[PDB]
């Protein structure tokens, strides 16, 4: 469930 | 991989009536950590990029109207439109945001659902100026008929073509709601000259029985 | 506005590279994942490529696996598809977007207008325009049938109207279909009253402005 976005 | 799955490939749907749109995942979509289906619905016309309408399965995106509506968790989803406007013919698709491979479903082409409309038919021969070119190209036209599904079979001098023809369709009719058909059948000028009648042989629904249109070469 | 513009599409020859460059302005682009997504003819949307916001992974469709590479620079807010080893399958339009994941909050997507990509070996051509003749069996009183056959072009498109634009209604103008030679031919045809031919003039105006051809073509009962 990858997150490709900034944080 | 995640792997979209549409239901059903096509879709008429009478004007202000239901439709109904389904989507399988192989595998759930539904996150353990936050409790959200990671599942989006798109709208596509031709000659502009798709539109976000649906995300995490049921949230409405902003401007998109009331009639529109997701449903379902894990791997089943549906999008139901409660009262098709002209404006919401399009292909509908559903897609999975869950892994990075983000994959989209193969798509639903929903349209308006009319009442059944024969073809009229025409048959066209070979220009003479074309035939100065070496190449014989004879086109079967099937006009403003209703559904879509239609068969042209070619025929010369009662032997059946298979392999030498290519067809296009046209878009649903905004006015009408038909489709229009052009078939192709292309010879050289060898062997257009070696026959006599040329004839599309036109099978619909509309029709009782196969219309063919004909002619001789040279009347 | 939220927009991304792309760019660099074209006609290439199998096995030879491009490169689609997608400007993005509007948002912060360089705090989001990015996409290529392309839709060839026929066929429905495929998801083709994806880069993390700073640029530190990237996934990739099958079955362009190691002949196309997406990247990113974000001092220009722009991101790239580079093609290798084009095949003829590649031919598509091609779409930038952000898609939705890992999305949380403020949710938006865009995606650019599209660029097309045409894979063939094809030289530029212009159309052959024949006539469709309207039959003399024509039911008289009832309704005819005529138009045009533009015949081996390349590249797409051709643009058709009839008597300069003054007759639309009836008029079918046929999607392209591409022929073994690898050269395109599409029809256009309209159906009128019978007792109009002879009467009134049919013209199809036929542009294709790779070839520089521009044909006014009058269409006659035979």
């Amino acid at each position: 469930n990858p997150d490709p976005n900034a944080n | 991989d995640i792997v979209m799955t549409q239901s059903p490939d096509s879709l008429a749907v009478s004007l202000g009536e239901r439709a109904t749109i389904n989507c399988r995942s192989s595998q759930s979509v539904l996150s353990s950590s936050n409790n959200k289906n990671y599942l989006a619905w798109y709208q596509h016309k031709p000659r502009q990029p798709p539109k976000l309408l649906i995300y995490w399965a049921s949230t409405r995106e902003s401007g998109v109207p009331d009639r529109f509506s997701g449903s379902g968790s894990g791997t089943d989803f549906t999008l139901t439109i409660s009262s098709l406007q002209a404006e919401d013919v399009a292909v509908y698709y559903c897609q999975q945001y869950y892994t990075a491979s983000p994959f989209f479903g193969g798509g639903t082409k929903v349209e308006i659902k009319r009442t059944v409309a024969a073809p009229s038919v025409f048959i066209f021969p070979p220009s003479d100026e074309q035939l100065k070119s070496g190449t014989a190209s004879v086109v079967c036209l099937l006009n403003n008929f209703y559904p879509r599904e239609a068969k042209v079979q070619w025929k010369v001098d009662n032997a059946l073509q298979s392999g030498n023809s290519q067809e296009s369709v046209t878009e649903q009719d905004s006015k009408d709601s038909t489709y229009s058909l052009s078939s192709t059948l292309t010879l050289s000028k060898a062997d257009y000259e070696k026959h006599k009648v040329y004839a599309c042989e036109v099978t619909h629904q509309g029709l009782s029985s196969p219309v063919t249109k004909s002619f001789n070469r040279g009347e | 506005q939220v927009q991304l513009v792309e760019s660099g599409g074209g006609v290439v020859q199998p096995g030879r590279s491009l490169r689609l460059s997608c400007a993005a302005s509007g948002f912060r682009f360089s705090d989001y994942g990015m996409h290529w997504v392309r839709q060839a003819p026929g066929k429905g949307l495929e998801w083709v490529a994806l880069i993390w916001y700073d640029g530190s992974n990237e996934s990739y469709l099958d079955s362009v696996k190691g002949r196309f590479t997406i990247s990113r620079d974000n001092s220009k807010n722009t991101l790239y598809l580079q093609m290798n080893n084009l095949r003829t399958e590649d031919t598509a339009v091609y779409y930038c977007a952000k898609l939705l994941v890992g999305i949380t909050t403020d949710v938006f997507d865009v995606w650019g207008q599209g660029t097309v990509v045409t894979v063939s070996s094809a030289s530029t051509k212009g159309p052959s325009v024949f006539p469709l003749a309207p039959s003399s069996k024509s039911t008289s009183g009832g309704t005819a049938a005529l138009g045009c056959l533009v015949k081996d072009y390349f590249p797409e498109p051709v643009t058709v109207s009839w008597n300069s634009g003054a007759l639309t209604s009836g008029v079918h103008t046929f999607p392209a279909v591409l022929q073994s030679s690898g050269l395109y031919s599409l029809s256009s045809v309209v159906t009128v009253p019978s007792s109009s031919l002879g009467t009134q003039t049919y013209i199809c105006n036929v542009n294709h402005k790779p070839s520089n051809t521009k044909v006014d073509k009058r269409v006659e009962p035979k």
